[PDB]
RNA sequence: AAUUGUUGAAAGGGAAGGGCAUUUGAUCA
RNA sequence: AAUACUGCCAGCUGGGACUGAGGACUGCGACGUAAGUCAAGGAUGCUGGCAAUGGUUAUAUGCCGCCCGUCUUGAAACACGGACCAAGGAGUCUAACGUCUAUGCGAGUGUUUGGGUGUAAAACCCAUACGCGUAAUGAAAGUGAACGUAGGUUGGGGCCUCGCAAGAGGUGCACAAUCGACCGAUCCUGAUGUCUUCGGAUGGAUUUGAGUAAGAGCAUAGCUGUUGGGACCCGAAAGAU
RNA sequence: AAUAUGUAAGAAGUCCUUGUUACUUAAUUGAACGUGGACAUUUGAAUGAAGAGCUUUUAGUGGGCCAUUUUUGGUAAGCAG
RNA sequence: CCCUGAAAAUGGAUGGCGCUCAAGCGUGUUACCUAUACUCUACCGUCAGGGUUGAUAUGAUGCCCUGACGAGUAGGCAGGC
């Protein structure tokens, strides 16, 4: 019984090959991100310069957090919240923007705050409070092996791949979002910034759509 | 047995993202953009301050 | 006392439409009804034989029986905390076809046609429908469309 | 000594505690309420096709 | 008095039945006494059966 | 029994498992079968239909001896014969020598046709026989003897 | 707090380990638990689950039923497995050779199998011969054939064996069962 | 045990009694 | 050009509080060409003091704190009982049962009505009868369940074969619905024969049953529920001898 | 109008050929049940699901009140509905 | 905004003390304190998903791993003195 070293060496070789593929894919994703951001910036610049206005495409991904307790909730909004996986206060989920999802959010707007997330806050959320759902259990994600095992059928095998699927909605965004447990955030470190949370954002509260302002609140709560 | 947080433990960050070493080496977090310059059209310039 | 009859509180329900009284157009009697077809129920006031009840007005059901001039409809009625099936025989007059099922057969035929044509080469059939996706990027040109400045109007006391 | 007559409060919650269930559907539905002549001819046709299938494939 | 899906039972205990309860606690004693009486009779009646 | 009785666990609870709004009073619905057409009519119609009313005529002094007609189906016909000879008479299927069963002596007064008895000669004696049973026995090759 | 969508701390609703205190039954349950845990054949898991069934959930299986099951195509050379008791049927006359494994065997059924040419083995022997349940066929008796299930679900227009003690005339045959005395059921 | 008398200890601006934590007094491995 | 504002850093670093769970190695990573090392699936090293910390109780301090049990939508109430302690005190038993569970036997099942025996109300043994089930339907007379591999079809665990796997084919116990076959009652039609009025073969039903369709039952014990009994305990104004 | 509400968004499906009937049609003309045969990436809108379905037993319950909105009787009511 | 309209019976209520470029009134911006609320950790119990007869070694109703939850009258079940 001396083959333990042979299996050890084979495991190391396989791990090194896997790490090489992961590094190549991560470099490709970073290059794509930089290219896309620069392309949008220059497109806005040329539209401004050519006597025109650049109408940005509507954001396809939003982050929704629950800012209301589980008491005094009407049954239809309560059911919508359960279907959207918001059963604890200060719980957040990612949502792909469609007509059905927009009408769903319009119903439980009074009890949630949602807005367009950014790559930095998405990465921070996934790194810090990123938890998976394996065998109906909340197993923390501290290695790419678990992610590859539970998501390799969809072409996702690393935490960076999962973050990429979250930020850019693709063919397997539904499964990528379903694999992730809803993020249990804490109260904001710097406070909510308003005297009354249960008022609309235009009316001076946390209730309602915050658009790009959701990033600051999410990072404060995370 | 215990969850260690990325972005605070360099070993765990490097284990999760092998590209982190290359990112730190190339300083991709602070990259200077191309020094291109375009001038807005007179129509937009006047519409900005048209009262 | 109290009154809850077979035609109670149907004054505006079992009533013919404005300028649509008289006999029934000879098109309903020419419709062919088969077992399994989905039909809607709409009572007609001119014919008082085989009229449906108030609850079954506007409900949609499958056809399970064919008779001389009548068809049987299975309607799921919610009583208590369960749905119970109800087999009710109604005349042809107070029953019309449902276009949602016809749209479903049309979509199925187009679905199969696309499954044949696209898969003849085998690339991105995408046979499934999608909701209203967010609009992509667009560029607007102010060539003859200079934005006009708008300001709120003063309050007026017109009578 | 008068008392409350009728109220529908909490009835919806009571009915929804045990979720309202759609009736269980089967491939072969009940053949009751169907035209007796059609049922008789269906029985005859079923016997005929069963005999034909038994004679053809064994 | 009347309840869910249970059978109908006809219990005939409505008079002063508590005063007329006969419990045969002396089954073994009666058997022993009968055997002793049989032996005594057999001895008395001579070898006759 | 007493140790496993729920009263011991109910000790301490004020109502002792009988409720507070409605206490465990005496018979509130009546004694015995009080009410079968007034207030318990719903249960008496949905669980015990047919309790109230008369059905047939009257048979005074009905002795349960004239109706003593025990039944015995055809499948359980060879069980009356002892096992030690049952196999022998099963393999010996000849008309000149066949096993004989006395159903009256066995305690059965009527024989019914059900079981598809094996095609062997046999003799059966019974007070009453059925048409199907007799036809099956004669088709097998046996005969039915009428005894009293 | 959590707006629970389901009952908290709810049991699975299935019976784990037998409720009986039969030492041999517990030993057999332990053996089949070991098998089903360290093997991959679903037969071991099915047998282990059936071992927890109650008396009413474990109806007897007759030798006639065994013969009928073995009469199927390709089932002649198969090992019959009955999780329960195997009874003897006198309505059958020809019993083919087989191999039946069951917990308890009726004396008449065992004699019938021995005379036919088969053998009566236990679940432990069945496991020893076929650890993965190869070439086996599981037989279960009729569960809804009990006399206590006829009375279940009694209601109007159902005909579900009303709970009675005596049978005959003037015993729940009056008004409520005939159209001449009012309504029929 | 309820109740009562002495000895020894403590508290007592129109009640006593309890919980959250500690100082002080008595006692304790 | 600089600056204000917003967003990013897989940029660095200063200060403070809580926590030390796990117990020879197993995995994922980094540094190091390589030995080996590491902040890498949960804290170690060094040093100081004592051999006081801490547990129980009384008082004191800061805050909080309405009287136990019942009725009630609403109790602390100016609603009800309680001055205290000690002793007793309230869902028990019988007969027939319903669901479930356990045991034994099993188309059979139950010794203890009784007899023999007995270390003597203990324990052991036993023949015929009898209770329930194996056949039910009609008021009754009466009759009485395989055209079939005990039917056809769907869903169906398991098993077998092919298949690297996945998947494909066959058989498919149990169970769900439906269509069929047979038995009893009712409505009908009516084959030979004949004590001319008896006999009821064969073919059907939008009819009907607490049926058959390879039996599942019997005995005892246990939780809970119902009935009758005084019936969880206590209490009437009354009636009769 | 808004709100509220029913049905459909597929393998129990679609399509090709043809076996049965005592139904029906002038009629292999229609209806039902079928046999054989073709369509598994993307099984036919989005989301979710400590899994879903089914059976038995039974304790307690059958005097309610209050809050936003709609609203009846009453001038109003911590009034009744 | 303030003033007259504006009067009820024991002595009293923005809680009172009190407050006048307010400590009163409307609005705009930061910092500060806290719920048995939220995030993490330590322990207990319950449930779910599993590993552990290759042993001397016993309690596989035993041991261990991971995840989630823990209110409550009448009432039910289970484990214990």
């Amino acid at each position: 019984a001396e083959q333990v070293a042979a299996e050890r060496a084979a495991r190391k070789a396989a791990n090194k090959e896997k790490r090489a593929i992961i590094l190549e894919r991560n470099a490709a994703y970073q290059k794509e991100y930089e290219t896309a951001e620069r392309n949008i910036i220059q497109a806005k610049r040329d539209a401004k310069a050519a006597g025109s206005y650049y109408v940005e495409a509507q954001h396809k991904l939003v982050f929704v957090v629950r800012i209301k307790g589980i008491n005094k909730i009407p049954p239809k909004p309560r059911k919508v919240l359960q279907l959207l996986r918001l059963t604890r206060i200060n719980s957040g989920t990612f949502v792909k923007v469609t007509k059905a999802t927009l009408e769903l959010l319009k119903l439980i707007e009074p009890y949630v705050a949602y807005g367009y997330p950014s790559y930095s806050t998405i990465r921070q959320l996934v790194y810090k409070r990123g938890f998976g759902k394996i065998n109906k259990q909340r197993v923390p994600l501290s290695d790419n092996a678990i992610i590859e095992a539970n998501l390799g059928k969809y072409g996702i095998l690393s935490i960076d791949d999962l973050i990429h699927e979250i930020i850019t909605v693709g063919p397997h965004f539904k499964q990528a979002n379903n694999f992730l447990w809803p993020f249990k955030l804490s109260n904001p470190s710097g406070g909510w910034g308003v005297p009354r949370k249960f008022k609309h954002f235009i009316q001076g509260g946390s209730f309602g759509n915050r658009e790009e302002f959701i990033n600051k609140l999410v990072k404060s709560m995370n | 047995v215990l969850k260690k947080n990325p972005l605070k433990n360099k070993q765990v960050l490097l284990r999760l993202n092998p590209y982190a070493k290359v990112f730190a080496a190339e300083k991709l977090g602070s990259k200077k953009a191309e020094k291109t310059g375009t001038k807005p059209a007179a129509v937009f310039t006047e519409t900005l301050k048209h009262d | 006392g109290k009154s809850h009859g077979y035609r109670s509180r149907t004054r505006y329900m079992f009533q013919r439409d404005f300028r649509k009284h008289g006999a029934v157009h000879l098109s309903t009697y020419l419709k062919v009804y088969k077992v399994g077809d989905i039909v809607d129920i709409k009572a007609n006031g001119s014919i008082q034989k085989g009229m449906p009840h108030k609850f079954y007005q506007g409900k949609t059901g499958v056809v399970y029986n064919v008779t001389k001039s009548s068809v049987g409809v299975i309607i799921n009625k919610m009583v208590g905390n369960r749905y119970l099936e109800k087999r009710l025989n109604l005349r042809v007059e107070h029953i019309k076809h449902s276009k949602c099922r016809q749209e479903f057969l049309e979509r199925v035929k187009a679905n199969a046609a696309k499954r044949a044509e696209a898969k003849a080469q085998g690339v991105a059939v995408q046979l499934k429908r999608q909701p209203a996706q967010p609009r992509e990027s667009r560029i607007v040109s102010t060539e003859g469309n200079v934005p006009q400045t708008l300001a709120p109007v003063p309050y007026e006391t017109f009578i | 000594a008068k008392s409350k007559n009728h109220t529908a409060h909490n009835q919806t919650r009571k009915a929804h505690r045990n979720g309202i269930k759609k009736p269980k559907t089967y491939k072969y539905p009940s053949l009751k309420g169907v035209d007796p002549k059609f049922r008789r001819n269906h029985k005859h046709a079923l016997h005929g096709t069963a005999k034909a299938l038994a004679a053809a494939k064994k | 008095a009347i309840s869910k899906n249970l059978p109908i039972l006809k219990n005939h205990f409505r008079k002063h039945w508590q005063e007329r309860v006969k419990v045969h606690f002396d089954q073994a004693g009666k058997k022993v006494s009968r055997r002793n009486a049989r032996a005594t009779r057999a001895a008395k009646i001579a070898p006759r059966p | 029994p007493s140790r496993f009785t729920k009263t011991r666990k109910h000790r301490g609870h004020v109502s002792a498992g009988k409720g507070r709004i409605g206490k465990h009073r005496k018979h509130p619905g009546g004694r015995g079968m009080a009410g079968g057409q007034h207030h318990h009519r719903i249960n008496m119609d949905k669980y015990h239909p047919g309790y109230f009313g008369k059905v047939g005529m009257r048979y005074f002094h009905k002795q349960q001896a004239h109706f003593w007609k025990p039944v015995l189906n055809l499948d359980k016909l060879w069980t009356l014969i002892p096992e030690d000879k049952r196999d022998q008479y099963l393999k010996s299927a000849s008309k000149e020598t066949a096993p004989v069963i006395d159903t009256l002596a066995a305690g059965y007064g009527k024989i019914l046709g059900k079981g598809r008895i094996p095609n062997v000669p046999v003799i059966v004696k019974a007070r009453f026989v059925s048409k199907l049973a007799e036809e099956k026995i004669r088709a097998a090759g046996g005969v039915v003897e009428l005894i009293a | 707090g959590i707006d629970h969508t389901s009952k908290q701390h709810k049991r699975s609703g299935h019976r784990t380990a037998p409720k009986s205190d039969n030492v041999y039954l517990k030993l057999l349950v332990k053996l089949y638990t070991f098998l089903a845990r360290r093997t991959d054949a679903p037969f071991n898991k099915v047998v282990l689950k059936a071992l927890f069934l109650s008396k009413i959930n474990r109806p007897p299986v007759s030798v006639s039923r065994i013969a009928r099951a073995l009469k199927q195509e390709g089932a002649a050379n198969k090992t019959v497995v009955v999780v329960g008791t195997v009874t003897d049927d006198a309505r059958i006359f020809e019993f083919p050779k087989t191999t039946v494994a069951a917990l308890r065997f009726t004396a008449g059924a065992r004699a019938k199998i021995v005379k036919a040419g088969g053998e009566c083995i236990t679940l432990d022997q069945l496991a020893v011969r076929a650890p993965k349940g190869q070439n086996t066929l599981i037989l279960r008796g009729p569960r809804n054939s009990r006399e206590a299930v006829r009375h279940f679900g009694m209601g109007p227009h159902k005909g579900k064996a009303p709970r009675i003690l005596s049978t005959g005339r003037k015993f729940e045959r009056a008004r409520g069962r005939r159209r001449s005395k009012g309504f029929k059921v």
